[PDB]
């Protein structure tokens, strides 16, 4: 009704003169944003000996106060790339370890598991044994060693490995024909492979492990949940800042 | 024939954002054509090209009764911080990032009953020493004049005004970039009703959208929960 | 002789207001007329009267007043004339500045007053747009002054880009009279932003 | 998104994303 | 009056040949003399535990006897981007520190800021917490380690973050509504940002920041104070220097 | 494949002034037009156009009374470490660097009233065993004859004479590069006035600007103040 | 101003610089 | 196949492999 | 005289030397 | 024979080895 201003009339709104743009809407990017690294998980070493499992890379249903975990559940299906960088942090005396290897395997979606200690490395009476699975071969063994290393870490690339055209992050189903509660939100493959940590250290310290998503793509937005409480009616929610009054 | 290289000091260590990617290591992969509807490359498009309902009170709709007039309905100060803005998209979106810029548009969906009518008077109040207590004294400011029963639902945009070019998306004890001043609803008139008995009261549903040229910049890390 | 401070006054609407602008015309930001202070000889060089625009006067300033009084943002510029009332027999000499975000004032915020500055300031103030004001050759100084600040407006009641600054640098010598100096005060190219209550 | 070196290029397209179809 | 020489009539002045260039003014350049790294500032590193408080990057209201301090302020306005150099210079024994990565944070103008340790390590029995805010994500987090390094340090560039198109160096009225001595030469977010140094270090040593201006812009020019006191009336300072008279 | 390399021995240093940029981590960042006026780029360009008032015993100024012939007035050494320069913005501004090169423009302001006049005798002595004492000894050298009553500001420009390129900025115990001479300016006549009684003294304000030859080079680090 | 190296560029000028409307 | 670097040929191809005849 | 490298301008002629006028 | 690299003239022909006349 009678649209633009000063007359006041009934269904009559005032002139808006529209902002020039600035930033162009560049730090809203889904690719862009998910392009980082970010500290999803932390995770323990397995010892070189024994009948280790691997640990499956699905940082889908996270509840973690941080802020990869909201943002991969805005969607309704993703598609996107990974790359690695892990870090470990002696949680005992830096000088426990002499050389301490460290062997990693990644396995893409879909890889057979089972593995216990199988390659023997030979010399001067004493000998050492690595899994069936951290030998390098078919799938990438990366092997760092911690021990005046500059950066305890080692770092890489890796495709979408899925079967599925796009990773359900939510599901109405099953993803088994026996209806369990388990294979519900579920799925088979909705993830980016598994990894195998695996080294003499083991205790003496964890690992740290940073996900970057590149080439993401996102599918049907989803309602985003709060992230903190709701302040009193009528009030505004007051944060610690940069800015803040001195 | 080797090549003299000299090694910055900031060498071995790690830089979470760098412009750069890391070395492959499982090599050409095809992956599936992913036809699939719906895909959206910027978080800022469906913040603009939809609604969500604010929080007033912990209901998603202020009400007018038969008894009203002066004091505000609604009242809520411009800031995303806003408590009324809590459940929204609009908010929620923004606590990635720390700056923002633009408009908010607020549109009020009136859902009482065919036989029931009011009047709103919905003002902007800028910044200033205490927020208004009645209507007379608001309607000084920028508002508009909602008859329901002309059209049932009405759209009023929020200005950005400040002489800062963004404004900061965690506020706190008030800044000159902190808050933009008050968005208010009157009621003009009381809900009249063919019959009070029957309907007494009808409600106004709230619902924001990132204006036109809204924006949102500096991603940021989550702090503490509040 | 007219002294433009860094450039000349612009008309255009702030770029961070999506609100209505209203461009004050030359009748409604009028022009104002005060008289500063007198000079006398016993004051001594580096003596200077701060003269903050407006705010302290903002309350004399009437019909620019009013506008701006209710209104919550003002982007303008100011047309300024400090002249001062000596005879051929007095000696002595001010420099009359247009200082951008002057500061000293120990929080007298936007107050007009009187300090001393200190030496390398009234030796340096001359870096500032201004004009020297000798008392045997002239008598007033002209300085034309555009919207300046952090961002595309402001809110005068927290902010005053601009301070003009008369500081003495030759002592007043010769007839025992005091020298009354004088200023007239112009807004210029004012646009005003978002609309206050009404005040009950 | 994200990927300013001119180096980004140092492996090729096919080695070090996934290709689409 | 007459002008040019040797006449000496009153108002004449005698012939003066001006000097050929040599140098071009290069020096002189505002964004030349910005654009290297000045030691300013040196700082406590924080526990990896607790509730620390961010460090504001904020070199413009100076008093320190330095060339970069006065130079800040000699503009009414500025601009310029950043870069940094943090290097950690220890104050025990070296021997101390056995691994000692330190975490770095950085924050755009108007991040938010309180965090506690929240992101757990674990390995064999002992754990370590790091902040809530020092995890690698939405900014940037840096990780170096003390111990072998062959420079103690890190470094990095930072855009111009401020929502302010040029930052007062200088203000004439207050940054908050309220207006206490405090918020008076003010204004909000007139900085580059804030960081967070923090490690198992800590005690044991201290950092030293160094900024680096590239792309500055100075608007206004200010008076810009003397330096040194002044000598007798009609001398001349004089200074211990390369020249000097052995 | 792996591209054989020769580690510098200078590797793993600081060096501060490095001509390049470390490795950014927060891209794509666009910043607000700035526009706001008086933006400068050269610090040598507010330093010619802009003037400062000389420390003449802490006042900017020097007296001429009824009473004054022979004796110099005003008298600075030429450097920039003297202390008649002191509180300008071409002296402090060439405390950044270690050389300077060019001439130095002074212009003297007569403040003295209408009815008051005098004539000053203002010369440029280069280097040498001591300064004159007295004007018949100075005025063998560059000078010029200032009446005021003619002109009440007069321009004069101490020119640069050496045969080094540059000279230092910070002085010390006289050496060939130290020193130009002295800038003297003497009374011709003493103040005369329409009322000895009322005026019987006049002050000229003496100020500094830098000459359109003048540039300064090398930037230095602050030393221990003194 | 300062930057002389052949390799100033290794990242693209909207990486390693903010950028004026 | 499993060769995606643009320097897998920083040593000519006669130097890194073996030539058919 | 003695400066055989292809690197050896890795850095501007203006900011590796002095210049003459 | 054996020198196989691209950057086998990483310095000058003249700087590298001797010239015959």
């Amino acid at each position: 009704v009678t649209n633009v201003g000063e007359d006041g009339e009934p269904g009559e709104t005032e002139p808006r003169h529209a902002l020039s743009p600035v930033d162009m809407h560049v730090h809203t990017d889904v690719s862009f944003l998910l392009d980082r690294f970010f500290d999803v998980e932390t995770l323990e070493l397995s010892n070189l000996t024994g009948s280790p499992a691997t640990h499956v890379l699905d940082p889908f249903g996270s509840t973690a106060q941080l802020a990869w975990a909201r943002l991969l559940n805005t969607c309704t299906y993703f598609f996107s790339d990974l790359e690695l960088s892990i870090q470990f942090k002696f949680t005992t005396t830096p000088s426990s370890v002499g050389e301490g290897f460290v062997w990693v395997k990644w396995f893409p979606v879909g890889a057979p598991t089972k593995t216990t200690d199988a390659w023997q490395l030979e010399g001067g009476g004493n000998s050492v044994r690595i899994q069936q699975l951290a030998v390098a071969g078919m799938s990438p063994t990366v092997v760092f060693k911690i021990a005046g290393s500059r950066s305890q870490a080692c770092g890489f690339s890796v495709p979408y490995t899925s079967m599925w055209r796009v990773v359900p992050v939510f599901y109405n189903g099953w993803g088994a024909p026996t209806k369990e509660k388990a294979t519900y939100n579920w799925l088979p493959g909705a993830h980016f492979g598994s990894i195998l940590l695996t080294s003499d250290a083991h205790d003496k310290g964890g690992c740290y492990l940073r996900y970057r998503f590149p080439r993401a793509n996102m599918y049907c937005p989803r309602p985003i949940p709060p992230a903190f409480t709701r302040p009193a009616d009528k009030t505004r929610h007051k944060f610690p800042t940069n800015i803040n009054k001195q | 024939a080797p090549i003299r290289v000299v090694s910055v000091p900031e060498s071995d260590s790690f830089m979470s954002s760098v412009p750069d990617n890391s070395t492959p290591l499982y090599p050409k992969v095809v992956v599936p054509p992913r036809q699939v509807p719906g895909r959206f490359t910027n978080f800022i498009d469906v913040a603009k090209q939809t609604y969500s309902f604010c929080s007033i009170s912990g209901k998603p709709y202020f009400e007018v009764t038969n008894t009203s007039g002066d004091e505000p309905l609604f009242q809520m100060d411009v800031s995303l911080s806003a408590a009324e803005l809590h459940g929204t998209y609009v908010a929620s979106l923004s606590s990635f990032f720390a700056q923002y810029r633009g408009s908010l548009n607020f549109n009020f969906i009136f859902t009482g009953a065919a036989a029931t009518k009011a009047k709103f008077l919905v003002a902007f109040v800028p910044p200033h020493s205490a927020a208004p207590k009645t209507r007379d004294e608001a309607m000084a400011c920028i508002h508009a004049v909602w008859d329901v029963g002309l059209n049932s639902a009405f759209s009023f945009n929020v200005p950005y005004s400040s002489p800062a070019d963004f404004m900061a998306v965690y506020s706190a004890e008030a800044t000159v970039v902190n808050v933009s001043g008050w968005l208010q609803v009157y009621a003009l008139t009381a809900l009249t009703s063919t019959d009070i008995a029957v309907n007494s009261k009808g409600r106004v549903l709230v619902a924001v959208s990132a204006g036109p040229d809204f924006s949102l910049r500096h991603p940021v890390d989550l702090p503490d929960k509040q | 002789g007219t002294t433009y401070c860094y450039s000349k006054p612009d008309g255009r609407p702030p770029s961070t207001v999506s609100d209505p602008v209203t461009r004050l015309g030359p009748t409604l930001s009028r022009h104002y007329t005060f008289k500063v202070g007198e000079w006398p000889h016993s004051q001594s060089h580096g003596h200077a009267w701060i003269c903050p625009l407006p705010s302290d006067k903002l309350k004399k300033m009437g019909s620019f007043h009013e506008v701006v009084k209710a209104h919550h943002l003002v982007k303008n510029g100011w047309d300024v004339v400090v002249q001062v009332n000596a005879s051929f027999a007095h000696s002595g000499a001010l420099c009359v500045a247009a200082v951008p975000e002057y500061e000293h004032t120990h929080e007298k915020a936007l107050k007009w007053s009187e300090l001393e500055e200190p030496a390398y300031t009234y030796q340096q103030l001359s870096v500032f747009p201004h004009q020297l004001l000798n008392l045997r050759t002239n008598s007033s100084v002209h300085l034309v002054m555009p919207y300046i600040g952090p961002g595309p407006t402001t809110n005068l009641t927290l902010h005053n880009p601009w301070t003009i600054v008369i500081l003495i640098l030759s002592e007043l010598t010769g007839p025992g009279q005091t020298v009354p100096v004088t200023m007239s005060v112009a807004p210029i190219d004012a646009m005003v932003n978002g609309p206050l209550p009404n005040p009950e | 998104g994200n990927s300013g070196s001119i180096v980004q290029n140092f492996y090729m397209q096919q080695y070090q994303n996934s290709i689409d179809a």
